[PDB]
RNA sequence: AGGGGAUCGAAGAUGAUCAGAUACCGUCGUAGUCUUAACCAUAAACUAUGCCGACUAGGGAUCGGGUGGUGUUUUUCUUAUGACCCACUCGGCACCUUACGAGAAAUCAAAGUCUUUGGGUUCUGGGGGGAGUAUGGUCGCAAGGCUGAAACUUAAAGGAAUUG
């Protein structure tokens, strides 16, 4: 196997070996650098009501917060569905992200 | 049968242009078959070799007949062409048309005074291809020619009399051999002497004088 | 690019020297001044017996 | 050398200023690059006047030197421009080509749209990039109507344009179409604005 | 390109580039002719006289044509108050 | 470090006629500098140069023609003599026409025509051709 | 899956192309001037010409199509664009005022030429 | 060899799966993980690119200073600092686009200025295996380091890219 990306794990420059951190799903060691760091917000109550709770609540406006989680995915893990999909030679140049 | 296509091709035809040298000076392109023919009339045309080359199918493989061909006479001009037919003996005919378009000058010279008539290169040149550099390198009078075989035919059709060379690198492959002596034969006129320094007027081209004889009325 | 070794007018020494080393790693050249012919190969490092 | 007349009408100041050719080139800057007076506040930039009107004339001068008027080639992909060589094809002699140049043009002789000009005139190198890159194979000079922005790949004879839109592209074939028929052809005079009409050219409603 | 006492010898004597000084190769194809036509008092322009220029695929390709255009015509006299020398 | 002035001027050259310049600025400066290149003023490959005085050391500017190939240095400055100039004339030139070798002597700094004449020979400097 | 084949669009481009005349909307009356002109050698091949040159006339009534529009139709433009409908006034003259230039371009026409109209704005 | 000893955890126990499983999965689990005095001196200790010096091509961001802008705000009134903006400049981590150059090619503004070969200098390599083994030194409490062969075997082992 030739060389294959140029940044590879990326961010490790001018730099030497850096502190790692566990994964979410696998509970495996990587670098904070090659991590695949995903934000998820989620609504507290689950928008397949929504209204239900509100309607019998006491007190008006209501706060309905939203949990913060930072997320961690240890590469071959985030294969499985998350935010990687395997891209062509010249596709993976592009480091804008897609959509927004 | 003729007909010809372009403005050269018409030019050639009314018979203007004589052999050759104004079409060299000017940089015109060549790429009818037919104008070389018209103003040179000697011309050889030796085949180097036929390599048989293979392309993967699901359910076999495709042999395809590659052919090298060079040309030239005994002044300065020669040329060199590759072309890849699957008939064998159609390739040739193929090969001998694409090294006719690009036949291309050579600049001799001396080699130790003047006396008479020049008969080797005037500069070291050199040219590379792949990873096969070819150096010459002038002589004396009566050395002959001293080079690998493939490379002594293409100076024999040269006019080039007596050279020395230093090929270096993988030089088996006939190819990248050929190809490399190819562009330091080429590479004589565009190295300045002494002698070039000298100012000239800018002449006016022969598509800029004949300009109403050439294109279709 | 100084190409490694030293270009020096005065180098001479080491110039020698670094290849006395190098020569080692050449079969014809360590089998010669070791001599294996001799110490080893049947024959006497000879023609015919 | 020159004639000591063609010495920038006066009158056609007010042609240019009115039309924004020289009230614009962008805050990017490609850095040949000596065709500028200075920078406006709030990133704008500002060409000068008497070098485009000199290079107009130098290109017209070129264009002139050919003995065989249908040979000069015009070329315009951008939509702009597509208005303006057709006025430029039909006053004087010159093979327009629209939109799309279509790959081996100029090389390549089975094609129907082939062919073999002498001369090459551009709106935009951004758009037009196949054009001039295509005709440095067999030894075509170039004239482009560029800005400050555009490369300079096998680019000659540049005469500095603005290429927001509308007006400029329109007014600056309006002077080259003027400038051809001055040397060699219909007008006696170089006095008398002469009509015809610079909105002619231009963008029209869809 | 020369022999001894007659004539002199070899063919297609090349141009030079104008603005570098450089040979110009019979297949470098990229390298360009600008005539600029010759006028007379009064616009005209005089038939079959040109101020003939060429230039190497080389620095075409590279960006610096138009730059050297203007630096040749203002020393022959076609232009005015264009390029400058100090910058 | 800048170990050879020479070497560093004779570089600077060469980059500026591959990308087709006109002009080159020599910083370090020296005698011998000034020395190898009128010689090559005298034979036409270098025009005009011009000395600009810092009140310290040097710096020198060129105007270059459009007629110089390569312009080398041979740093370990080898002794000759006299008849093994024929060694040095055949590989560092390309034929025996025309170029030059720039040595060094006690006469002063000649190109290998020149010492021929005087039957005279010593250390190397450079070449040009 | 009624898609029309290439060789009935040759025929459908060609034909429409020169004989502009001789065709009018209905398929009964276009179709007796495609065998006319034409030698077809089948009925069916010969009918599914009159239905896609017969279809390209209904939409010829609502504006033209890219790669079928010539003799007639370059000149059925034309006018519009050869004398537009534009211009009344020059236009683009100084009708409003004159010159609403900026500081910079008001200094720049003092180096070249002299004075010209000028309602100089600060920016 | 002392102190500490919560969590996870080689050895090891101990449930399932499995044709066998002393392997992956699970429940516990000694040493170790932390530190104080000694040792050891190796990693894909990898940008798989030795340092010092010139010269060659554009483009914006950014981290630190240093300059100038009747610039914008902060407002305690001019303030005066600060914090923002516009241009410029040295040093640094990096990127983008083109190759005219280089390269076996992937790729590279250095892997460029090399058959037109020479700026100064240290180190390592010469077909694949046997082998980082034998033997002798030398260093460590040990584990092992540093140094480092041959007999004998064989015509290929390998790098990058293209089809299937
Ligand atoms: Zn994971």
């Amino acid at each position: 196997m030739p060389k294959k990306r140029a940044s590879n794990g990326r961010n490790k420059k001018g730099r030497g070996h850096v502190k790692p951190v566990r994964c979410v799903n696998c509970s495996r060691s990587v670098p904070k650098d090659k991590a695949i760091k995903r934000m998820a917000i989620r609504n507290i109550v689950e928008a397949a009501a929504i209204r239900d709770l509100s309607e019998a609540s006491v007190y008006a406006e209501y706060a309905l917060p939203k949990t913060y989680n930072k997320l961690h995915y240890c590469i071959s893990c985030a294969i499985h569905a998350r935010i990687v999909r395997v891209r062509s030679r010249t596709d993976r140049r592009i480091r804008a992200p897609p959509q927004r | 049968g003729w007909v010809p296509v372009t403005k050269l091709g018409r030019l050639v035809k009314a018979g203007k242009i004589s052999s050759i040298e104004e079409i060299f000076l000017h940089s015109l392109p060549v790429k009818e078959f037919q104008i070389i023919d018209q103003l040179l009339p000697n011309l050889k045309d030796e085949v180097m070799n036929i390599k048989p080359v293979q392309k993967q199918t699901r359910a076999g493989q495709r042999t395809r007949f590659k052919a090298v061909v060079v040309v030239g006479d005994s002044n300065g001009h020669v040329g060199l062409g590759i072309k890849t037919a699957k008939e064998v003996a159609g390739a040739i005919r193929a090969g001998i048309i694409i090294a006719k378009l690009s036949v291309i000058p050579i600049r001799r010279g001396y080699w130790g005074t003047n006396l008479g008539q020049p008969h080797s290169l005037a500069t070291k040149t050199s040219g590379k291809c792949g990873s096969v550099s070819v150096r010459l390198i002038p002589a004396p009078r009566g050395s002959g020619i001293v080079a690998s075989p493939a490379v002594k035919k293409l100076m024999q059709l040269a006019g080039v009399e007596d050279v020395y060379t230093s090929s270096t690198g993988s030089t088996r492959t006939l190819e990248n051999t050929l190809k490399a002596a190819f562009v330091a034969i080429g590479n004589t006129y565009g190295f300045l002497t002494p002698n070039l320094w000298e100012v000239q007027a800018l002449t006016p081209s022969p598509m800029d004088v004949y300009a109403d004889y050439a294109t279709a009325s | 690019m100084g190409k490694g070794k030293p270009r020096g007018l005065n180098s001479a020494r080491k110039l020698r020297v670094h290849r006395r080393n190098n020569r080692w790693a050449e079969t014809t050249y360590k089998k010669r001044l070791l001599g294996t012919a001799f110490k080893s190969s049947p024959f006497g490092g000879s023609s015919h017996a | 050398s020159l004639p000591s007349t063609f010495d920038l009408t006066s009158e056609d100041a007010q042609l240019l200023l009115a039309a924004r050719v020289h009230l614009g080139a962008k805050n990017v800057q490609v850095h040949q690059e000596p065709y500028v007076y200075k920078a406006r506040p709030d990133g704008v930039n500002v060409i000068n006047v008497g070098k485009t009107w000199e290079k107009i004339v130098l290109a017209a001068r070129i264009i002139a030197a050919i003995p065989n008027p249908e040979d000069v080639v015009a070329i315009s992909s951008r939509t702009y421009g597509q208005r303006a060589v057709l006025k430029y094809a039909a006053h004087t002699g010159a093979t327009p080509i629209a939109g799309r140049f279509t790959p081996g043009s100029f090389t390549n002789y089975i094609t129907r749209s082939f062919k073999e000009p002498r001369l090459v005139i551009v709106t935009d190198p951004r758009s037009d990039a196949q054009a001039i890159k295509e005709s440095s194979y067999v030894n075509i000079p170039v004239i482009a109507l560029t800005d400050l922005d555009s490369p300079s790949e096998y680019v000659d004879v540049a005469i500095p344009c603005n290429n927001r839109g509308k007006h400029s592209i329109g007014l600056i074939w309006y002077l080259l179409a003027r400038e051809v028929l001055r040397l060699r052809g219909a007008l006696p005079d170089r006095t008398q604005p002469w009509a015809i009409m610079p909105d002619l050219y231009f963008y029209r409603n869809p | 390109m020369e022999n001894d006492k007659g004539q002199l010898v070899e063919l297609y004597v090349p141009r030079k580039c104008s603005a570098t000084n450089r040979i110009i190769k019979a297949k470098d194809h990229s390298s360009v002719q600008i005539n600029i036509a010759q006028v007379d008092e009064e616009g005209r322009a005089i038939p079959g006289e040109y101020v003939t220029y060429a230039l190497s695929g080389y620095i075409r390709a590279r960006g610096e044509a138009d730059d050297s255009l203007n630096r040749l015509a203002q020393q022959d006299g076609l232009l005015k108050n264009v390029w400058s020398y100090s910058r | 470090t800048r170990t050879s002035v020479l070497a560093d001027a004779l570089n600077a050259i060469n980059n500026a006629e591959k990308t087709g310049k006109r002009q080159v600025l020599i910083r370090p400066s020296s005698k011998v500098i000034i020395k190898f290149l009128q010689v090559m003023q005298k034979h036409g490959y270098i025009g005009e140069f011009e000395y600009i005085d810092d009140h310290r050391s040097g710096k020198i500017v060129v105007q270059l023609n459009g007629r110089l190939n390569k312009c080398g240095v041979i740093s370990p400055r080898f002794n000759v003599k006299i008849a093994d100039v024929e060694k040095w004339t055949a590989n560092l030139l390309p034929a025996r026409q025309f170029g030059y070798v720039i040595l060094t002597t006690s006469a002063g700094i000649m190109d290998h025509e020149e010492a021929h004449r005087k039957h005279v020979s010593g250390k190397i400097l450079g070449f040009v051709y | 899956g009624r898609v029309r084949t290439k060789t009935v669009k040759r025929a459908s481009k060609a034909l429409i192309e020169k004989y502009y005349p001789k065709l009018t909307m209905d398929f009964q009356t276009n179709k007796r001037l495609c065998d006319e002109i034409a030698t077809i050698q089948s009925k069916r091949l010969r009918n599914k010409i009159a239905g896609y040159t017969t279809h390209l006339m209904k939409r010829i009534q609502k504006g033209p199509v890219r790669g079928i529009s010539f003799k007639l139709q370059e000149e059925e433009r034309e006018r519009k664009d050869q004398y537009v409908p534009d211009v009344s006034a020059l236009d683009l003259s100084h009708s409003n005022d004159v010159l609403n230039v900026d500081t910079q371009t008001a200094e720049l026409v003092n180096s070249l030429g002299l004075k010209l109209p000028l309602s100089v704005s600060s920016v």
